[PDB]
RNA sequence: GAGGACCGAACCGACUAAUGUUGAAAAAUUAGCGGAUGACUUGUGGCUGGGGGUGAAAGGCCAAUCAAACCGGGAGAUAG
RNA sequence: CGCCGGAAGACCAAGGGUUCCUGUCCAACGUUAAUCGGGGCAGGGUGAGUCGACCCCUAAGGCGAGGCCGAAAGGCGUAGUCGAUGGGAAACAGGUUAAUAUUCCUGUACUUGGUGUUACUGCGAAGGGGGGACGGAGAAGGCUAUGUUGGCCGGGCGACGGUUGUCCCGGUUUAAGCGUGUAGGCUGGUUUUCCAGGCAAAUCCGGAAAAUCAAGGCUGAGGCGUGAUGACGAGGCACUACGGUGCUGAAGCAACAAAUGCCCUGCUUCCAGGAAAAGCCUCUAAGCAUCAGGUAACAUCAAAUCGUACCCCAAACCGACACAGGUGGUCAGGUAGAGAAUACCAAGGCGCUUGAGAGAACUCGGGUGAAGGAACUAGGCAAAAUGGUGCCGUAACUUCGGGAGAAGGCACGCUGAUAUGUAGGUGAGGUCCCUCGCGGAUGGAGCUGAAAUCAGUCGAAGAUACCAGCUGGCUGCAACUGUUUAUUAAAAACACAGCACUGUGCAAACACGAAAGUGGACGUAUACGGUGUGACGCCUGCCCGGUGCCGGAAGGUUAAUUG
RNA sequence: UUCCUUGUCGGGUAAGUUCCGACCUGCACGAAUGGCGUAAUGAUGGCCAGGCUGUCUCCACCCGAGACUCAGUGAAAUUG
RNA sequence: UUUAAUGUUUGAUGUUCUAACGUUGACCCGUAAUCCGGGUUGCGGACAGUGUCUGGUGGGUAGUUUGACUGGGGCGGUCUC
């Protein structure tokens, strides 16, 4: 649920959290940890080559499970979890045989259900089934673009996707962005809406707040000089000038997609 | 108040060394030049 | 050097224009 | 028992005034002043290199040097 | 006599390198003299299985066989190999030198290997599993370092009134190890049967089922016992080459208070969700199978090499100086106090390497001031004032938290009584129980001890010193805490939570790179980049002609090419 | 942000080019290079009052460190 | 002159295909290896992408220019006949 703090400091008076209770309170499962060093945004030329990285708090990586290719065996929910990873949670569930996975927490799931994966699946949600398996209409999420990859579309929390129609090898898919494509038909994706759909309330509250996130600040270009940004210069504050990047392209407009071999599986460019 | 030269016997070898002139082409052409010129002490090493 | 800080402090020297 | 909460030492800073101005000091002292569980502070190590870096942005900082560092060379540049 | 005493004392890391200690010298060095010195000259001084490095293991990062890429030089990177600021076995007390000591000596210990004998026996990895192994805050409870008082022991009976007592001075210390297992903390235990899991196997880990048991196990400060009939010990005595050296040696207890240290890598809670690898335990593979190898006891051997002096808030390091500067960690007594603030002291250490006079103007740093009280000035700049604890009391406005310590006011010492010291805290002896114990109940000795009320009393003054808010009214700007021109600008500037537009479908846009690649991101449109605005409230009107961007494509013009 | 300009009117003062409230003749405001408000906050700008005072009328005395004399050591800028 | 029928390119367009080429899909081996190479397969596929030439855009970056007279210079005016 979403909460509002109680105005006790000019810091809390507009932080809205959002609390799930069922979430658990304990370390995660060791063996499906890894390390995870920061970079600030730097490459091997030690170069800032992502403007606005940097600090935060430390993390380990949860090894997720994003191909489900476990076929045939069921599944049980152990337990939800917190990711600091990813904007959605995790469950931990547990096969049949006695292996644990991670797996996106679908909408609606919680400890004690049953999951399942494979062409003979049942279809409810949480289950993962190739796409000419899966009735058209249907709202799926954790979506492959090639098949046996591992999912990579509607992974964020809330977000799904519509199969909107089939035609021989191909099914035509409507894009959280409103962006009809078209992927092969052996394609998983797994059935339901992606959780946690309330994280897009939260109000974040102070400037510290996104520190604790690994953002530095931003500084506007027009308050620069013109040595440093296109935008920069003048007394007082003056702009008089179309807005660019920080390298001279023209933002506010501009269309930066060129891709001409992936354009044959673009039905419709958003709008 | 801070001035600007504080010794470590580590980053000063590690930066100025003799294997460290020696790890590079530029490094062995400044060792060169001062066994030309007849330097005594080639590198702060020691 | 160069200073004599009076020499360089621009109250003191550019007084005059 | 929360909090970029409060008062206040260590610690980090630098708002005012007086002294000093071939100084005790190439930026300090004295008396007051701000923050003081945090977007804090500090030790050791590492990475980014000059039309380049880094910059909560002042053309600020990059070894007392910065509207383009320092060293050597072109070089005895050119100088109505 | 004065000064520091959360240092101006003691111990280290970094850095320096002989400055350390003894004899001798005073030319130069020392802001003066020098018989002195961190100065000159000569000699001496640094002792380790356990402390540190080296060593085994890794982080960020470096290098990098092959490899991919690049005019050359080279770039990136796999296997690997390095790289601590982190993980990994083991020693304490006392004595001693002029100068080293957890290193030497005395006493008492512990750790890891090799070899050998004896006894039993399934050993084996570059592989599997466990473990190592981890956040912020908060609250305590149990302790100890440590301190105070009493008892005990040794000495004292006082330069001037008094001082055989409710008097004065000093001491009352003891370790690692080894034994026991406690306050606390976590966890259900045992056996059997099966299994799509753990790159193969597994008796290990994970999972499923049944029976049985109400307990078992892991961890753990402190205390107690021993170590220790020892050592140390106030003093006394005997010498002194006057610095010290030799000998002997009493008491060596209890109560109370108490940590920022320890149990505690615990427990509770929150969201921002909190290293890796080895040592270590365990499971098997290939292999070997009267062996080798493993477990235990005993005996024996080994534990190499390098550091070790001295200074380290400093005259020895960084600042050209014997320079009001800078410099990481550890230790942390008393009386008042909330306190590591502040005042006076202890242990300990110092008086800052020119002095002697005098007592002009003026300058610097302070004290007091008649009457007035901002008239000063750009401006109450600077000074003066306020200042503590407890209680009463407190407006507009408000985003309902605030404002607010609003404003303002009252009490405050000492002595006595309530009460020969109260409420509270701690808790002995004793008695009973049993679980005969590091136990439970009762009990209250002794110790410690606020706050208040009544009564009296002194001063001009009782928050007496040090320490320690000036307050209120109207208004501009920026919501706020932050950041910024090292070294003349701290702000109304930058940032910010929030808002909007816009790009991006993942080999993403975008950025760094002749490239390979890398970041974005081990992310996936509730995400990521860019741009502007800037909490919140009420809102954000008209213009697409110009420049830009987006869509269109009919027609006009239009390159290489062809010829 | 307003040149003319110390606009005019009201308030506060004995007296107010600043301040506060209004008016609108806006040289030359105005709606995310945001408009108008706003509790709390600020070493932020302006103005007013109480207290307090050597800031001042208008200075006087005292306490120390220099300045002065003696002994010792011993500079610098500058200069036909 | 118009027209078609004929065989061909040769162009244009379109649709299929696979064998170049791509793969930052899966699996196997070198191998103790998320690099690389080889192999098997899937999906794209003569497109994409790279070279040479070419039109456009291009303060992202660079080199430069921005007159003289003049009762000081700028502003104004003038500069030859
Ligand atoms: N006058 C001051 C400050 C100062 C230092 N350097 C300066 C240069 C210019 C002006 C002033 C200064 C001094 O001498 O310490
Ligand atoms: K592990
Ligand atoms: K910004
Ligand atoms: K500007
Ligand atoms: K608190
Ligand atoms: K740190
Ligand atoms: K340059
Ligand atoms: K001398
Ligand atoms: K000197
Ligand atoms: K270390
Ligand atoms: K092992
Ligand atoms: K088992
Ligand atoms: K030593
Ligand atoms: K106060
Ligand atoms: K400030
Ligand atoms: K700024
Ligand atoms: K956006
Ligand atoms: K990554
Ligand atoms: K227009
Ligand atoms: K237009
Ligand atoms: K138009
Ligand atoms: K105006
Ligand atoms: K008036
Ligand atoms: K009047
Ligand atoms: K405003
Ligand atoms: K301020
Ligand atoms: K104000
Ligand atoms: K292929
Ligand atoms: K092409
Ligand atoms: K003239
Ligand atoms: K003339
Ligand atoms: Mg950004
Ligand atoms: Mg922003
Ligand atoms: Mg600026
Ligand atoms: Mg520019
Ligand atoms: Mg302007
Ligand atoms: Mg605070
Ligand atoms: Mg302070
Ligand atoms: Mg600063
Ligand atoms: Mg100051
Ligand atoms: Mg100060
Ligand atoms: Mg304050
Ligand atoms: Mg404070
Ligand atoms: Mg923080
Ligand atoms: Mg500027
Ligand atoms: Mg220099
Ligand atoms: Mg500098
Ligand atoms: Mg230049
Ligand atoms: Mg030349
Ligand atoms: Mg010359
Ligand atoms: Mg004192
Ligand atoms: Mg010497
Ligand atoms: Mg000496
Ligand atoms: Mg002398
Ligand atoms: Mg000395
Ligand atoms: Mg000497
Ligand atoms: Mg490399
Ligand atoms: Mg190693
Ligand atoms: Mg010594
Ligand atoms: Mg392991
Ligand atoms: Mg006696
Ligand atoms: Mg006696
Ligand atoms: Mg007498
Ligand atoms: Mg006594
Ligand atoms: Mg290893
Ligand atoms: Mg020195
Ligand atoms: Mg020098
Ligand atoms: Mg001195
Ligand atoms: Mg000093
Ligand atoms: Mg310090
Ligand atoms: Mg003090
Ligand atoms: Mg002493
Ligand atoms: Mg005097
Ligand atoms: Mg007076
Ligand atoms: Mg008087
Ligand atoms: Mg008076
Ligand atoms: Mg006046
Ligand atoms: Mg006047
Ligand atoms: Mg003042
Ligand atoms: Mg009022
Ligand atoms: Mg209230
Ligand atoms: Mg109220
Ligand atoms: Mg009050
Ligand atoms: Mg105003
Ligand atoms: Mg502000
Ligand atoms: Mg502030
Ligand atoms: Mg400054
Ligand atoms: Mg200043
Ligand atoms: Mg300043
Ligand atoms: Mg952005
Ligand atoms: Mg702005
Ligand atoms: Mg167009
Ligand atoms: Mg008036
Ligand atoms: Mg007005
Ligand atoms: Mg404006
Ligand atoms: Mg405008
Ligand atoms: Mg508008
Ligand atoms: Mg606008
Ligand atoms: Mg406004
Ligand atoms: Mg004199
Ligand atoms: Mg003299
Ligand atoms: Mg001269
Ligand atoms: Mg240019
Ligand atoms: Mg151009
Ligand atoms: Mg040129
Ligand atoms: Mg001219
Ligand atoms: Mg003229």
């Amino acid at each position: 649920a979403v909460v509002k703090c109680k105005p006790t400091s000019p810091g809390r008076r507009h932080v809205v959290k959002v609390v799930n209770p069922e979430l658990h309170k304990g370390k995660p499962f060791a063996p499906l940890l890894e390390k995870n060093s920061k970079s600030g945004g730097r490459n091997n030329n030690g170069r800032i080559t992502t403007r606005h990285i940097g600090g935060g708090h430390k993390q380990a990586y949860r090894i997720v499970d994003f191909k489900r290719n476990k076929d045939g065996i069921p599944a049980v929910v152990e337990r939800l979890e917190y990711d600091p990873n990813r904007s959605a949670n995790i469950a931990l569930v547990l096969y049949k045989d006695g292996e644990r996975r991670y797996i996106l927490a679908p909408k609606g799931l919680k400890a004690g259900d049953q999951i399942q994966s494979g062409v003979d699946a049942a279809i409810k949600p949480g289950n993962t089934l190739p796409m000419r398996n899966i009735p058209v209409g249907s709202t799926v999420h954790n979506v492959e673009m090639k098949p046996g990859k591992g999912g990579q579309l509607a992974r964020s929390a809330g977000t799904y996707v519509q199969i909107v129609a089939r035609d021989g090898a191909y099914v035509t898919l409507r894009l959280r962005s409103g962006e009809m494509r078209k992927v092969e038909a052996d394609c998983r994706a797994t059935l339901g809406e992606v959780g946690n759909a309330e994280h897009m309330l939260r109000v974040l509250g102070k400037a510290g707040a996104a520190r604790w996130r690994g953002v530095r600040p931003t500084v506007r270009g027009t308050a620069m000089n013109p040595v440093d940004h296109p935008h920069g210069g003048g007394e007082g504050r003056n702009f008089g000038k179309h807005p660019v990047t920080p390298w001279g392209v023209q933002t506010k407009g501009k269309k930066t997609r060129s891709n001409k071999r992936t354009d044959k599986f673009i039905v419709r460019r958003r709008s | 108040m801070k001035r600007t030269f504080q010794p470590s016997v580590l980053k000063r070898n590690r930066s100025h060394g003799f294997r460290a002139r020696m790890a590079t082409k530029n490094g062995r052409q400044v060792l060169a030049r001062r066994r030309a010129k007849g330097r005594a002490r080639l590198t702060v090493s020691k | 050097v160069t200073s004599k800080w009076f020499n360089i402090d621009n109250k003191i020297v550019d007084h005059f224009p």
